């Protein structure tokens, strides 16, 4: 049936049918003229948000094309997603990390298709949320492997760190603070939404 | 005839590479290249390529 | 004989020997000088938009297909044709809609087949001929069905006017409106000239 | 005695790290805090490191 995806990847354009573990964002609709007035504002200002997260899915394909199809080891988790699949419904889930018995470590670990996959629905207000992705591409660096695989993905992490910090521009910078924080109130007012509804 | 000195000719701006500091690779391959033969020699043609001088930056 | 196709496809290319029960374009042909020479603009700009109509199905088809493959479940109305087969010549026919006595439910259903085999022939002389076509797959979704049918149906409804957002464009919307018009002085002539005929 | 002037105590780029949004997060929480606890003193030591020019 649904798809089995453990990541929060969902946005106005779909990945919307899916089920993970911790907090997921599956949003295209889950006194009165306050909240009427704010679905039309947020009706319009998420169309030209979500335009502006397809421009910048457009100029970020130019270098996730060639950081995809240069390395192929760590566009998949070193852990096979079935020891994940049993506890949908060895492996313990913590607050949202996920401990092994044998060794003891932890992994935030990713295929190297989320970024891409999540700027297909597109809820990347800001380059932060690239900036984040990057980080945790260096976070599967530090969990699992010896000092040559370390070091060669923290080579590709601060490849894809001067990759947005050309992204990352003063003009698009404030625009993005701006949609940030409409972004902020956005999501405090459709958790709210939720827990009502 | 008893020991083959090799030779490694490499130019200036090749090793200089984009991606941040894949330069250092482009060397650090040399010199473990260098510890295949014993007598080993590295030219590095246009040096100037890879280290000038301090201007005002 | 006939195709049993309640559908008003027809165009300059074809599929012009069918009949259905609500309003048909069955278009190859069928004082004086202002006659004779309105036939003939009429040869000359419709050929000049029948190809603009291939050139729109070509940068259609891209995106068609994708989302003909996807799925195949709304490929399909879910009342059998049988049922509209015996009212050609339980279910009753009212201006354009059809009525089932056991519930009370009105559907706007087609089978997805039908934009593409309408370009096929060709007289979408606007982008709002697929905003409407799209608009039916969403009644399509809203008509019958629950929750889960009808929010999947939705989210490739939203696919597809992203998809007509970005094949609509300014410099094509004042070329569509120039032959809109083109084409709609070109309907009131048709249904004129069929009636006298 | 009943009132507190409470006193946030910040560094030279202790905030500002190589990561860009770490020290914007660190921002928003620094003057969070300060909104709560309404009469604040915050300082920023060597603020020409945090601020250079």
């Amino acid at each position: 049936g649904p798809t089995r995806r453990l990541f929060p990847t969902g946005g106005p354009f779909g990945g919307n049918d899916v089920t993970t573990i911790f907090g997921k964002n599956t949003n295209f609709y889950n006194p009165l003229s306050e909240k009427v007035v704010l679905r039309r504002k947020l009706k319009s200002f998420q169309h030209q948000d979500m335009r502006l997260k397809n421009v910048l899915k457009i100029k970020l394909s130019g270098l996730m094309d060639l950081f995809k199809n240069r390395y192929k080891r760590f566009r998949k988790p070193p852990i096979d997603d079935a020891f994940l699949v049993h506890l949908f419904e060895a492996y313990i889930k913590d607050e949202n990390m996920i401990l092994e018995v044998s060794t003891g470590r932890k992994f935030f670990n990713m295929d190297l298709d989320i970024v891409e996959e999540r700027l297909w629905n597109g809820y990347y207000s800001e380059p932060k949320q690239f900036l984040k992705d990057i980080e945790l591409i260096y976070r599967d660096a530090n969990t699992i492997g010896d000092r040559e695989r370390v070091i060669k993905a923290s080579e590709m992490f601060a490849n894809a760190q001067m990759g947005i910090e050309e992204i990352s521009t003063p003009d698009f910078i404030q625009e993005c603070k701006a949609t940030r924080q409409r972004d902020l109130e956005r999501q405090e007012l459709f958790l709210e939404d939720e827990e009502k509804r | 005839d008893e020991r083959k000195i090799t030779f490694f000719m490499r130019k200036g701006a090749d090793i200089l590479s984009k991606w941040v500091g894949e330069a250092e690779r482009q060397l650090r391959l040399l010199f473990e290249e260098a510890k295949k033969h014993q007598p080993s020699i590295i030219f590095f043609d246009e040096i100037d390529g890879l280290a000038p001088v301090r201007s005002s930056k």
